[PDB]
């Protein structure tokens, strides 16, 4: 139990990670272990890609699952997966995409017909997982890409933030179909995921400009359109994405630049956050220590001993909540919709 | 600390030789600024207090500029003297000669050609100094810049394989990257006294060397040495010099590079338009110009009038008093003071120095036109061209593919007047 | 009208060695930042007044204006220089006008009314007034830090960006009695190293310091009581030339209804009207945001690193200066009592 | 960039992909698992009928406590193993 | 220590008062004592009258003041005055108008340059106290009144909050010159000064409507103009008046109603506060116990024993900082000016 929430505003955020397989429970599937290691040690691993790998992992878990004598398949498979989840959660907090897919899988297990034999039950679950990835993630993503690349006019200067697989695929596809444009890649500390983006975009021959988020004001005067890949859309219409995304949207608003949020409908949640502190994810403050424009290359930082230093704390939040009034349009597989249509789309399932 | 530096001008003078006939190489403008000034600013940054410039080709005009320069004033950080010796000096020849004069006092900086850099050699010196303080058989530490192997600024000369002791930063192996050389052959004895070595093919060999006072005497001895890398470094490693050690300082910040080739001249110059070597940037106006930076890296001096319907595109530098015609395009191009561009032209990836006049309907690109060159109307020029010292081209002529013009008495083709090459103003 | 005219280079070097050395160091970015440039310029001016010989006030004025024009052009976005010049130029003018008649309202009424030994060895007096500037440039951090007991209170949360000796002295002074919290957004890429160092010094004073990335500025903004920023310069329209990323703090503050307080000495106040921001914003090396060893990336992409950021005058709520606390609307009267409004263009 | 080390000795700890035993019955003038190790080769023509990503091999270096006695380190390893009191 | 700055956001506000004369210092003048009682007891008078009574009392102080001949008038009169002030500020914190009149008197104590027989010395002093009261307060007030009155048009529905001398004078004068208008009086808890206003204005035969501050939104739809008296005008252009004044100005702004601040120049201050909490005056928490319709009628309240109840705290601030953007015009004796031009006037003295 962790209950003590003290003066610090960040105190409630869970900071405990598991980077190794030391003292691991014996009931954890090998496929889950590998996923868990990739989760807490990867650096660019899209929210979509996280969900896809999770579902494909659960497929292996279910396939190899043999129901015990102490229960039917319905009641205990949820227990076995609950163990796999708890371990995965310990490595790194679940994404909204992962959390939603989990609620989906748990549901279909409970609505499994008991008259089905265990092999028919497993076969069916794998069918629906296959259909979930196919429809809700892949096809939905394709629709978003085409619908969003539609809004790109010749002469546009598209701003993007960090590394968004959705936005990346939109920009690339735009280049392919013959759209004439250029891109502003905005990057940020503690980790320069925007360089991963810049590499991908330049490899496809897309004309790019690379700046830090501090130079936002300067570079915003060249931007015609802003494209954002989301982690989740809140039910009040707010966009839940990485880092400075709200800052991009805020300064984008002041320069009359349309803020376009691209998010698959399966990443819509019923949660509504008012501030960016209540639901977030802490990143290790040690990332902020070494500063000279690189992640692991080493030369001693001024804040290296910050844990030992009294009253000196470092932290980097992974996400923030961009208010709905700063988002112009939400692009999903349902088409271009006002972001306040999120809870409406949810009921349509 | 009294520091000195030796600048081997006139070294790569033969490479730019349709040019370097009127001016010298070190007086050639990179971005409307003579190459020698970049070198001087870098040395001044390094804390050099004494400069010696070896030169021959137009050594008079060189010495004149230096005499009338920023660096002959009471405020000048160093004292610059010039050395005139018989042309086509090798690095060894200059150093051997340097020894006969007992000019060299303490540790010194040795650069060949012209260096464009903003690397503070202050810490490289103290590293070199304290390294000698403990052991005096360490005679040279080479400043090199980290990079990627295929890096654009990493050329034929800069492409070399280094093997450095990861803790002592001592170079225990060097080999230039030649084609047909498919291997790296190390003598296994190195491994029993150096044991975490790092083989590096990612470095840029700036050839900015910090040498000790022994080196000139060490060149009097071993009188067969000509190139600082090819012979001297090879000698220390394969033990022609028996007990000498050399080190590397791999810089991880800023900029270093040398203007040696025509292509390096192009490479460095646009690395300068990009703010890579700050504050040594056109709009800093060190020689009291009036440049201003604008978006998409276009640099404009004052008193520059642009026609409307004129399109100056990215990476373009325009000197003062320069005029461009109606419906003309200038993209990624250096242009000097008092140029005049005719209407309906297209200039792309080219170089225009002072007093260059261009007629109408011209297609210029990938080219160097030296001062006072005048081009007629409807004349087309193409990549690799180089038009030197006021060579005049007349109406309706085509020029191309690396051909080097001159108005002089030597090997390269061409001469002045109405239609040139053909309808030749010289006949050959 | 510079000093390249009315004097040769070698004459300048001999007569005014300080001017030559300041020009060189302003161009080479050796002397750098508001304070260093202010002090050095003021000392160089002490030499100019000591060396220069004139019989007429006007010769003195235009001589200084010429030296000013040249020093300004050397590094035009270091407004601190020209301000010191304009300060002395006014100091000269009214030392003259009271010497003018010891030998015995509105600009709207000037439309209707009357149409149409003075200069030398007031030098001794001029030099004194220059020293008066030097003294005032020292009291800036002390005259400002004291005001922290009217704005900084216990258990408040304060947001700051980059590094400002003024802001730091401001915070720590209140911190030796009252206990509060400070969130420091680093000024990546430029004010990065300096801000981390300041953050450590704050924490050592027991101010409960938090160092965040620049992207975190919005996320934590909702819990911040007050924004206290430093600046590089304050322009003619009351605008702010400040260090990179400071508009992120400004915009996010206005969006969260958080007050923006600026701590700056009056000497950073320049009459230069920002007809532009492009000429204002200087760009450092791309090396700071991208390593040069990224060969593929740097040859295929425009890489820009602004050194400064601009903040519109209406985004600042309070100016904490050495003179005291004033609203942005009062900067108008601060100038007309400091500079002479003809030296605005030097 | 390559880091060289004759300061390192093999701890004979290995872990392979399954297909490496399909790299141990068919191809075999192979020797010793240290003879094996080298001809992974990841580069050049390397013709030899591989069956499938690109092959890869990683090394890991410790700080303390791991090596092997094949030689007479047995004398030293035995001596090295007295972390005991009672 | 004499300090207590804790988690309570009201912990710093001076709550110490002197309700009786018990153990009163001996050197306090009788006229000062009675003023101390009335300041700490009356519900009836504010900054304007507080300043007048303060000055007239200090004349009596100086008039009855006898010079010791170990020193003389200039060095020691300022000390005796300081004693009277220290007692008065302990009965109730000094108003801005009082503090500014104090700086005036203290300055004029010093500038008399070791001149006169004391009696002459007293003689002038009372003069610019007489003149300060004349020019800065009374004359200026009359100027403000006629300046404000001519802004009143036939058919106006004017809102006044609480009980303000200046605004009351404006309204009364307005009907005297024969202007057709009606007044909306907005009142508030704990004590109801709006009644004293309503009583006064209806006795002068002015058409009046009476509502509580809770009904502000409702009654505002009838209002065409809002007139405010000020305790002080801050140097950033903000209005510092009674606790509910900002709410009046805020809702007034939302209904496109002009907010007119009427303040004498001598009540301008160099002080700038960014919120209503740093500089304010605590009112007795027991005032909030009375059940509402009346005050001091003795009704017990559920909250009566709040002093003894943990986590229960009653609170009533007296003052309120109204942001400059909500004030349309500031009417002083210098005329109608933008409120932001306050620090300019302080230079013209």
């Amino acid at each position: 139990i962790f209950e003590e929430k003290q003066v610090s505003i960040f105190s409630h955020l869970d900071w405990r990670r598991r980077r190794t397989t030391e003292n691991i429970p014996k009931d954890i599937h090998p496929a889950v272990i590998r996923l868990g290691l990739k989760l807490a040690n990867y650096k660019i691993f899209g929210s979509n890609q996280r969900c896809i790998d999770l579902l494909k992992t659960f497929k292996i878990v279910i396939q190899d699952y043999q129901t015990p004598y102490g229960t039917t398949l319905s009641r205990h498979l949820t227990t076995h997966i609950n163990s796999q989840i708890a371990y995965l959660v310990s490595t790194r907090p679940l994404s909204i995409s992962m959390g939603n897919a989990i609620r989906f899988l748990k549901l279909e297990i409970s609505v499994l017909d008991i008259d089905l034999t265990d092999d028919e039950g497993k076969e069916l679950l794998l069918e629906k997982i296959d259909s979930y990835i196919r429809d809700r993630i892949i096809i939905a993503g394709q629709v978003i890409v085409q619908a969003a690349t539609e809004k790109i006019q010749d002469g546009d200067v598209i701003l993007t933030y960090l590394h968004s697989s959705t936005v990346n695929d939109v920009l690339i596809h735009a280049k392919n179909v013959g759209k004439k444009f250029r891109v502003v890649v905005v990057d940020s500390r503690p980790e320069f995921e925007g360089r991963v983006c810049l590499k991908l975009l330049t490899e496809h021959g897309i004309e790019c400009t690379y700046v830090m988020i501090s130079a936002l004001s300067y570079i915003m005067q060249e931007v015609t359109k802003i494209f954002l890949g989301g982690h989740a859309m809140l039910s009040n219409g707010a966009l839940y994405s990485r880092a400075g995304t709200s800052l991009i949207s805020l300064l984008g608003h002041e320069s009359n630049v349309p803020v376009i949020a691209c998010c698959e409908s399966y990443k819509f949640t019923e949660r509504i956050q008012l501030d960016s502190l209540v639901y977030n994810e802490l990143a290790p403050g040690d990332q902020l220590v070494n500063m000279g424009v690189d992640d692991f290359e080493e030369k001693p930082g001024v804040l290296a001993n910050w844990k030992s230093v009294k009253n000196l704390k470092l932290l980097s939040l992974k996400y923030d909540v961009t208010p709905p009034r700063l988002i112009t349009v939400c692009v999903c597989e349902m088409g271009l919709l006002p972001s306040t249509s999120v809870p409406a789309i949810i009921n349509e399932f | 600390h009294a520091l000195q530096a030796i600048v081997l001008s006139d070294s790569y003078n033969y490479r730019f030789r349709p040019l370097t006939l009127d001016k010298p190489r070190c007086l050639l403008p990179l971005a409307n600024t003579p190459l020698i000034e970049y070198t001087f600013e870098f040395l001044a940054l390094a804390g050099v207090q004494e400069v010696y410039v070896f030169c021959c080709a137009h050594a008079g005009q060189i010495r004149e500029y230096i005499e009338k320069s920023k660096w002959n004033l009471p405020s000048s950080p160093f004292s610059v003297n010039t050395i005139v010796s018989r042309e086509s000096l090798s690095v060894g020849d200059a150093l051997r000669e340097l020894d006969s004069k007992q000019l060299i006092t303490s540790d010194f900086i040795l650069v060949s050609g012209d260096v464009v850099s903003n690397v503070p050699l202050n810490e490289v010196l103290k590293e070199h100094r304290k390294r000698r303080e403990d052991d005096k058989n360490a005679i040279m530490t080479m400043v090199v810049r980290e990079a990627s192997p295929f890096h654009r600024t990493r050329a034929r000369t800069e492409s070399s394989v280094f093997v450095i002791d990861k803790k002592t930063s001592q170079c225990v192996h060097y080999q230039a990257n030649e084609r047909g050389k498919h291997y790296v052959s190390m003598d296994p004895e190195i491994f029993n006294e150096h044991e975490e070595l790092e083989v590096r093919n990612d470095l840029i060999d700036c050839q900015i060397d910090i040498c000790s006072n022994d080196v000139p005497a060490l060149f009097t001895e071993n009188f067969d040495y000509q190139d600082i890398r090819k012979d001297f470094v090879y000698g220390v490693l394969t033990s022609d010099l028996l007990g000498k050690k050399i080190h590397c300082h791999v810089a991880k910040e800023n900029y270093a590079a040398r203007v040696r080739s025509l292509q390096t001249y192009d490479a460095i110059s646009k690395d300068v338009l990009s703010r890579w070597v700050y504050p040594f940037v056109p709009d800093s106006n060190l020689l009291n110009q009036t440049f201003s930076y604008q978006r998409h890296q276009i640099y404009k001096e004052e008193d520059v009038v642009l026609a409307r319907s004129c399109i100056i595109k990215a990476r373009t530098l325009i000197g003062a008093y320069t005029k461009v015609g109606d419906a003309s395009v200038v993209a990624n191009t250096i242009i000097g003071r008092n140029c005049t561009i005719g209407s309906n032209c297209s200039i792309d990836s080219a170089f225009l120095w002072e007093d260059v006049v261009i007629g109408d309907n011209c297609r210029i690109g990938k080219a160097i036109l030296a001062n006072s060159v005048k081009i007629g109307n409807n004349c087309s020029i193409e990549d690799g061209a180089i038009v030197a010292a006021g060579v005049v081209i007349g109406d309706n002529t085509i020029i191309e593919k690396n051909k080097r013009l001159t108005t002089f008495e030597s090997h390269s083709q061409g001469t002045l007047n109405d239609p040139s090459l053909v309808g030749i103003g010289g006949r050959g | 009208g510079p000093i390249s005219e009315f004097m040769s280079t070698i004459n300048v070097e001999h007569t005014y060695p300080a001017v030559s050395s300041l020009i060189a160091d302003l161009k080479s970015r050796k002397v750098q930042g508001p304070f260093a440039v202010a002090v050095e310029t003021a000392l160089v001016m002490r030499q100019v007044i000591s060396q220069t010989r004139w019989s007429t006030v006007d010769q003195l004025i235009d001589t200084v204006r010429a030296v000013g024009s040249t020093l300004v052009k050397a590094q035009p976005t270091e407004f601190s220089c020209g301000n010191i010049i304009r300060r002395i130029l006014r100091l000269i003018r009214e030392e003259y006008q009271e010497l003018l008649k010891t030998a015995d309202y509105s600009s709207m009424l000037n439309l209707l009314g009357r149409p149409t030994t003075g200069g030398m060895d007031m030098r001794a007096v001029i030099i004194s007034g220059i020293q008066d500037v030097i003294d005032e440039l020292d009291k800036i951090n002390t005259d400002i830090e004291v005001q922290s007991m009217d704005h900084l209170h216990s258990n408040e949360i304060i947001l700051t960006q980059g590094c400002s000796k003024t802001v730091e002295a401001f915070l720590r002074f209140a911190a030796k009695k009252r206990k509060f919290s400070v969130i420091v957004a680093e000024g990546f890429p430029n004010n990065q190293k300096g801000s981390h160092a300041m953050a450590k010094r704050l924490a050592q004073a027991g101010i409960d310091t938090t160092v965040i990335s620049d992207a975190t500025i919005f996320a934590i903004m909702s819990r911040v009581n007050k924004v206290i920023l430093g600046t590089h310069a304050i322009l003619g329209n009351g605008g702010l030339v400040t260090y990179s990323g400071a508009q992120l703090v400004a915009q996010a503050a206005r969006h969260h209804a958080t007050p923006v307080v600026v701590c700056s000495g009056i000497y950073k106040l320049s009459p230069v009207y920002p007809y532009d921001l492009e000429s204002i914003i200087q760009l450092s090396s791309p090396d700071k945001i991208m390593s040069f060893n990224e060969g593929d990336l740097i040859s295929r992409a425009e890489i820009l690193n602004p050194y400064y950021d601009y903040i519109p005058p209406d985004l600042v709520d309070l100016f904490i200066t050495n003179l005291g606390g004033y609203p942005p609307s009062y900067l108008y009267r601060i100038m007309n009592d400091t500079y002479d409004a003809s030296d605005t263009i030097l | 960039r390559v880091t060289l080390n004759t300061n390192l000795s093999d701890a004979h700890i290995f872990v392979f992909k399954h297909w490496v035993i399909d790299l141990i019955r068919e191809k075999e003038s192979i020797s010793s698992i240290r003879g094996d190790l080298i001809p992974y080769l990841v580069k050049c023509q390397y013709q030899k009928s591989f069956t499938v990503a690109l092959i890869a091999k990683d090394g890991i270096i410790c700080s303390r406590a791991n090596n092997l006695p094949n030689y007479f380190e047995l004398n030293k390893c035995i001596a090295k193993l007295t972390p005991e009191q009672r």
